[PDB]
């Protein structure tokens, strides 16, 4: 992990949708953070805030946040793709942006937050190909085919007889000494 | 005296799947709540065992994740092995992606009296030319490891071999991952043989080990010569990353007036380079400590 | 139609059934559960569990305890063993009532497979001899045999 929790953020002092990670608690967590960022805390502007070891990591993309949390430390840049990852996909992912498109492809964005993103790691690119992966696949559609069929033979067949019957060093020394 | 939940039982008629999707959302709403009152449950049980629609499956799936599992009817709603033998099955299943999208689920899943055989069936399923499919197990395991680790305990070991005859370096990042937590020992014998070859790779997996040789210092040390050859390496240090990291774990190492100096520069620099303000705020705050 | 393949069915009472749905045989573990097939004639697709009568699955089957449409008893002809046991079971399905819809068929699978009894002989011991308000006609197969089969199921459907 390096995220327990993604939640994508609309401006209402609320985050139009979330996925925890891991479950334990109650939304308190997740219910006391979304209060949090709701309230903004007034604070002006500023992508970033972290405030007591936790990053909050957001992202204006309009009226809207996306919005990751973290506390121990990390590198940058990698994040900011991801924020703007974001703010490249979903348009893509839920259609549009409008909460609703979303509600019905509520699915389909948690879905994304996972395939994406496997604990914190930055598993791809390519949004069609990351469609491929399921609910979009191959290998099955090969063998059913095959074997559906081939059953289908012994089917058939049945339905008959149903049917009828040196710089290191340079180092190392200064540092030995 | 008649309810909706029957309204519903008739729209996944209707529809089929399709009417069910709505079933689903409507049913997740409900189930957000908390709420629902059961019955629905034979329904599901009565079409499903026989029924495809591999999307609501995955909805379905979810939903029984995100939902409790040992509820009030057990445990169990009590079939939770029975009815995994179709899915056990797709988890066995030929069909890699199906397989590997159930890991992903099953990463997330953790119900015992399925997963003794499956340990079984997952450990069939890692063979699989699949990278995806093998790396969902690294999680999955990981995810025995803390709830019955013992489940399979040979495994720190066995990783470790598996390591060998491996070569996806994604699936070798998440390999160190795992591999640290079970055990380091094997990391570092590892490590020692990797010592030369790290400044080939990819980033990533380098990461992880700076993690790990920190903690075990304070507690005790002796340990250097080994790694130093190595570190004087990592005194290449280039990707804003391994930089980043690298002047960082250099002064948890060290700080010898040269050790001082040497950082420093890395920060400097950077910092020149350095653009996203924020990032600048926070290396003085280590600077702050320092 | 619901129809049920119930004893343990790991025995390759899951075998008979991987038979009938592939042509295949037991490449499963023995398997306890609820194995489903829809197979289509009368155009009444019948939906077999192949349950095994194992212990829970046996004793906890009351969402299939519903109402019921079509029997296959798959026997081991070389059990010979748990059948008057059976029979004392058996009665409580007789207690049932959902249970007295559906004209039905046991099936005598393993043949080859040791042996077999009396088809008759079995007929009193699980208890058999003795319906009429649900039909009961007899079918032997075996479980590498078995043929007009279908005339015990012809008249089935058709009761």
């Amino acid at each position: 992990m390096v995220l327990l929790a993604a939640a994508v953020c609309t401006k209402a002092g609320k985050a139009i949708v979330s996925r925890q990670f891991v479950e334990m608690t109650r939304t308190r967590i997740e219910g006391l953070l979304a209060a949090f960022p709701k309230l903004m805390n007034t604070g002006k502007q500023h992508t970033f805030v972290e405030t007591e070891s936790v990053r909050y990591v957001y992202q204006p993309m309009e009226k809207l946040y996306m919005v990751l949390i973290t506390t121990k430390n990390s590198n940058i840049l990698e994040d900011l793709e991801t924020l703007r990852l974001f703010s490249r996909v979903i348009p893509e992912y839920c259609r549009a942006l409008e909460e609703n498109e979303i509600s019905e492809h509520c699915f389909d964005l948690i879905f994304a937050f996972d395939e994406i993103v496997a604990l914190g790691y930055r598993e791809n690119v390519n949004l069609a190909q990351i469609r491929t992966f399921t609910e979009m696949d191959s290998h099955e559609e090969k063998v059913f085919r095959a074997v559906r069929e081939t059953q289908e033979r012994e089917a058939k067949a049945e339905m008959r007889r149903k049917a009828k019957e040196k710089e290191v060093d340079n180092f190392v020394d200064k540092l030995k000494s | 005296e008649p309810p909706s939940e029957i309204s519903l039982k008739n729209d996944l008629e209707k529809g089929d799947v399709k009417s069910k999707t709505e079933a689903l959302k409507k049913v997740i709403i409900m189930i957000l709540n908390g709420e629902k009152l059961p019955g629905l449950l034979m329904t599901i049980i009565r079409f499903v065992l026989p029924l495809q629609d591999h999307t609501i499956k995955k909805l379905l799936l979810v939903f029984w994740e995100i939902v409790p599992k040992t509820t009030p009817d057990g445990r169990l709603l009590h079939e939770m092995i029975l009815v995994c033998d179709a899915y056990r099955k797709d988890l066995q299943h030929p069909n890699e992606f199906i397989r590997g999208s159930t890991l992903r689920f099953l990463c997330k899943l953790k119900e015992a009296e399925l997963l003794e055989p499956l340990m079984p069936a997952i450990r069939a399923c890692l063979e699989h030319r699949h990278s995806y499919v093998r790396r969902n197990a690294v999680l999955a395991i990981y995810t025995i490891y803390r709830n019955f680790e013992h489940l399979i305990p040979d495994a720190p070991e066995l990783i470790h071999d598996f390591l060998v005859n491996e070569k996806d370096a994604s699936c070798k990042r998440n390999a160190f991952m795992m591999l640290i937590h079970a055990d380091q020992d094997r990391a570092l014998d590892y490590l020692s043989t990797c010592i030369d070859q790290v400044q080939t790779f990819g980033d990533i997996l380098q990461l992880v080990i700076v993690e790990l040789i920190y903690k075990v210092c304070h507690a005790n040390p002796s340990e250097r010569a080994r790694f130093i050859r190595c570190i004087y390496n990592l005194l290449q240090s280039s990707s804003p990353a391994v930089k980043y990291e690298a002047a960082g774990t250099l002064v948890t190492l060290s700080s010898a007036p040269t050790a001082i100096k040497a950082a420093a520069q890395c920060y400097i620099d950077l910092i020149i380079k350095e653009s996203d303000n924020n990032v600048k705020l926070i290396v003085l705050d280590r600077l702050v400590e320092l | 139609m619901r129809i049920l393949m119930v004893g343990l069915d790991g025995a390759g009472k899951t075998t008979v059934l991987y038979k009938l749905k592939l042509g295949e045989v037991i490449t499963t573990i023995p398997t306890i559960g609820f194995n489903v097939e829809t197979v289509q004639y009368k155009n009444i697709s019948f939906t077999v569990w192949d349950v095994g009568g194992q212990d829970r699955i046996r004793s906890l089957w009351r969402h299939y305890y519903r109402n019921t449409e079509g029997v296959i008893f798959v026997v081991d002809s070389n059990d010979r063993s748990r059948i008057g046991e059976a029979r004392e079971v058996m009665q409580r399905m007789l207690n049932e009532d959902e249970l007295r819809n559906a004209a039905w068929l046991v099936f005598a699978n393993k043949q080859d497979l040791p042996e077999a009894m009396s088809a008759a002989e079995i007929t009193e011991k699980l208890g058999l001899h003795s319906i009429r308000n649900r039909p009961w006609f007899i079918q032997a197969t075996c479980a590498t045999s078995g043929e007009g089969l279908y005339e015990g199921l012809e008249w089935l459907s058709n009761s």
